[PDB]
């Protein structure tokens, strides 16, 4: 549990868990690459405890547009759903307020790790974005396809100067 | 593309210090502009990947009977017998490149590795079963020994030079593909140009962590001792040097990241152009798609980049 | 959650998107000296 | 510093220690100004790259016809038209898109009179029992003759060669 | 290409004075970053040529 | 005309003009966007 700990000094904040590091008898506390106290020997019982910082992360608000609706979804980035209606777990984080829908649509609002969100039209849904429509070509070693007509396309390209 | 980084400004500059957070609000739009810059960089990385790989419209598939006139594409076509449906060469590429710490977090990319692999597979299937026709309209399908004839016409060599040497030509191609993998296995630093950015990013981030230990001329780099052993008149002034120093280091990091992202954007624009001319067509541009008279090209995915296999006539 | 986004962007309207509004942060909660020989 | 307005600093405090406050404010504002100019240099480099691209697109799309595959719009480039915009340019790319494709049977060569024939330009296509030379990207079938076909070898080395008649244009009128 | 420049931190920021150098070590890894950036620029110039 | 003004310690330099904005009776200053002092009332004769 997130506690304010003090072990012969070493004042800090975090959660203390049992560890398996092999401290030499003269060593009191450990330090990670980047110099962050990662472990500590408690003076009383001489046990080795790992220190893990309390859960933190960013909060993103997925909005379908104020003019459309006032519903929102909340994404907690890099946070497990084991901590703080619908709750869904993604490689991006914990998504609350969005019902996962297992039909693939084009990406409307990028959540991450291949998962997007959109206003169902009614509620905000989360889905796995689709790359496109499968079209196997009829490959054969003696068949060709030749176009019998054409169209003329006028594309528009904007370039800042 | 780069890694999509993010920084919680408070926790880097303050940490567990409440007084530091109270003081930091005086500066205002510093953390806002740093967050906007990093968000722009991340969105730009996703855009880079999207522009390079998502050129194809439909997701094409290759026929079950994989006979293409004697040309063997097994080393570039995906292998279903693996959890990741990547090709034999792409697997070597991912194996050869080896890839919540106090406010510095890394955002996952929007496109997963399997999605980029599926895009690459669609490009390969379209190139093999349609030629260059799938990038300029409807994907019209032609026999592969007849794409090669068209491309020989493209480099200024008559059609029959293919048909009279087809088997020989096929074998040459096959052998080259084989040697390619050995080359990728031989020189460890062959993909160094693709590892460097990774290394570079780590270096920058490492420096940032190191900058959290510097005193910046103060009595110590730990906020707790400064707040405990000192009176407010000097403590708050001592902290001001630790906030100014940390803000300067963070701004330096953001500026360096902006320059690096500009470089990566230039590289991604070049990669998209290579995908357009080299892969979706045949390039008369002299040295753009490999040494020798360009015949065709094949894309392969890599952890933060693209590998082009340029088949050329010498 | 929406209001806070509105407050951050300094606008009463939010267009469709993912907007980063705040940070979530779980919270925290002998050799005795010989006085006996003298006294 | 004590305040962001110089009047309070200069009024309430004498110059000796007000100098430190003024120096702090000046350093902060110089830092912000330098940050602004550095950001502007980066953005100007980005805009310069965009303007170089737009100049290349004017040169190769508007003053010519481009063979680069997706440079001057999607499709086979026909032409392009520039339009002014507030801080940029808009290109209208007119391109040619094939449509209404049909299936046919092909053969890389035609074995006639014991020798192989390859098409000068176009492909051999068939609709059943009939063979035609057509252009590559528009269906326009023509009868196979020697004016559109080139002989090159005997027809026992090409894999997939079919055998069909190749009309001789000089045969009927001269005989 | 452009000119390849190398910079010595101590002789610029501090000069001959022995005492200030003694103060300079407390700022950390600024000069490592600076020298690494300049070496990267120089190697880039050679690669351009 | 460009003139130094010192309104009870509010020191500044500028051109003072007949104001056309409606300060409510509890307002003694005027700010534009980005906190620029756009209008002021005289603490003596109460003129905007
Ligand atoms: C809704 O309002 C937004 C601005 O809040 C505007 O951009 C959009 O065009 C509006 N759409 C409709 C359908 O009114
Ligand atoms: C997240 O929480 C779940 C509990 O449902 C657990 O199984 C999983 O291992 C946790 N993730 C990590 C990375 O520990
Ligand atoms: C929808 O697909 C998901 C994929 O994970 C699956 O878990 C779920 O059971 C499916 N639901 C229905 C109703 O098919
Ligand atoms: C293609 O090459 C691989 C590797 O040498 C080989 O194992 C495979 O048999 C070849 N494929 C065919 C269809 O012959
Ligand atoms: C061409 O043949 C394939 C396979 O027989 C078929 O799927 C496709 O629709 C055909 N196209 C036309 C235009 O008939
Ligand atoms: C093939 O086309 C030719 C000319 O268009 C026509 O005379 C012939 O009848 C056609 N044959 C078939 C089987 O459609
Ligand atoms: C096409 O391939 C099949 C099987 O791969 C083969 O039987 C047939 O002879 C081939 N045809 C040509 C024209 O190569």
């Amino acid at each position: 549990k997130c506690v304010n700990f003090n072990f012969n000094g070493l004042k800090g904040t975090g959660v203390l868990t049992e560890s398996n590091k092999k401290f030499l008898p003269f060593q009191q506390f450990g330090r990670d690459i980047a110099d962050t106290t990662d472990a500590v020997r408690d003076p009383q019982t001489l046990e080795i405890l790992d220190i893990t910082p309390c859960s933190f992360g960013g909060v993103s608000v997925i909005t379908p547009g104020t003019n459309t609706s006032n519903q929102v979804a909340v994404l907690y980035q890099g946070v497990n759903c084991t901590e703080v209606s619908n709750v869904f777990q993604t490689r991006a984080g914990c998504l609350i307020g969005a019902e996962y829908v297992n039909n693939s649509y084009e990406c409307d609002i990028p959540i991450g790790a291949g998962i997007c969100a959109s206003y169902q039209t009614q509620s905000i849904i989360a889905y796995t974005m689709s790359l496109g429509a499968e079209n196997s070509v009829a490959y054969s070693n003696n068949s060709i396809a030749i176009p019998t007509n054409f169209t003329i396309s006028v594309t528009t390209e904007i370039l800042p100067v | 593309s780069m890694t999509k980084t993010s920084v919680d400004c408070t926790m880097y500059i303050c940490g567990d210090s409440t007084e530091c957070s109270n003081l930091l609000l005086q500066y205002g739009s510093f953390c806002t502009q740093l967050k906007r810059a990093l968000t722009g960089i991340a969105v730009e990385q996703d855009k880079n990947t999207q522009e390079v790989f998502a050129q194809v419209k439909q997701i094409y598939k290759t026929p079950p009977i994989k006979y293409f006139g004697g040309f063997n594409f097994s080393q570039i076509l995906p292998d279903p017998s693996k959890p990741s449906k990547r090709s034999p060469i792409e697997d070597l590429l991912f194996n050869k490149v080896t890839l919540k710490f106090k406010g510095l977090t890394v955002l996952p990319p929007l496109l997963t590795d399997e999605m980029i692999a599926q895009y690459t597979s669609a490009l390969l299937a379209g190139t093999i079963t349609s030629g260059w026709t799938f990038g300029a309209g409807p994907a019209l399908q032609i026999p592969f020994p007849m794409q090669m004839a068209y491309r020989f016409n493209g480099i200024g060599v008559t059609q029959n030079v293919l048909y009279e040497n087809q088997k020989l030509i096929a074998n040459q191609f096959n052998s080259a593909i084989g040697k390619i993998q050995d080359s990728l296995s031989s020189t460890p630093s062959a993909l160094g140009k693709l590892q460097d950015v990774v290394n570079h990013n780590a270096q920058a981030l490492n420096t940032l962590v190191k900058q959290l230990s510097s005193k910046f001329g103060a009595i110590s780099s730990v906020l707790n001792d400064i707040f405990s052993r000192l009176d407010p008149p000097e403590a708050e002034v001592q902290i001001d040097r630790l906030i100014t120093g940390r803000l300067q280091s963070l701004q330096t990091y953001v500026t360096q990241q902006l320059i690096r992202a500009a470089e990566i954007r230039a590289s991604a624009n070049l990669a998209a152009t290579k995908m357009s001319e080299c892969v979706l067509g045949q390039s008369k541009r002299v040295d753009f798609c490999g040494k020798g008279y360009h015949l065709m090209s094949f894309p392969q995915s890599a952890p933060h980049g693209v590998v082009f296999l340029h088949v050329t006539y010498v | 959650p929406l209001s806070e986004t509105k407050c951050t962007l300094k606008s009463f309207t939010v267009e469709k998107g993912i907007y980063q509004t705040s940070n979530f942060r779980v919270q925290p909660t002998t050799n005795l000296c010989p006085f006996d020989e003298v006294f | 510093a004590i305040s962001s307005v110089l009047n309070d600093i200069f009024s309430r405090l004498d110059p000796p220690e007000a100098e430190v406050q003024i120096d702090r404010l000046i350093t902060g504002r110089l830092q912000s100004l330098q940050t602004y100019v550095t950001q502007q240099l980066i953005r100007a480099a980005e805009i310069r790259a965009s303007a170089n691209l737009a100049a290349t697109k004017m040169s190769e799309c508007v003053l010519g016809q481009s063979k680069r595959v997706d440079f001057c719009g999607k499709g086979y480039h026909l032409m392009s038209f520039p339009q002014s915009a507030p801080h940029g340019v808009v290109f209208l790319h007119v391109t040619y898109v094939p449509a209404q494709e049909k299936n046919f049977t092909t053969a890389p060569a035609i074995c006639h009179d014991g020798k192989a024939h390859f098409p000068r330009e176009g492909v051999f296509v068939s609709n059943g029992t009939h063979w035609f030379v057509t252009q590559r990207n528009f269906y326009e079938p023509q009868i196979i003759t020697t004016d559109n076909t080139f002989v090159s070898g005997n027809c026992d080395v090409v894999i997939g060669i079919v055998n069909n008649t190749v009309y001789d244009p000089l045969q009927p009128e001269l005989d």
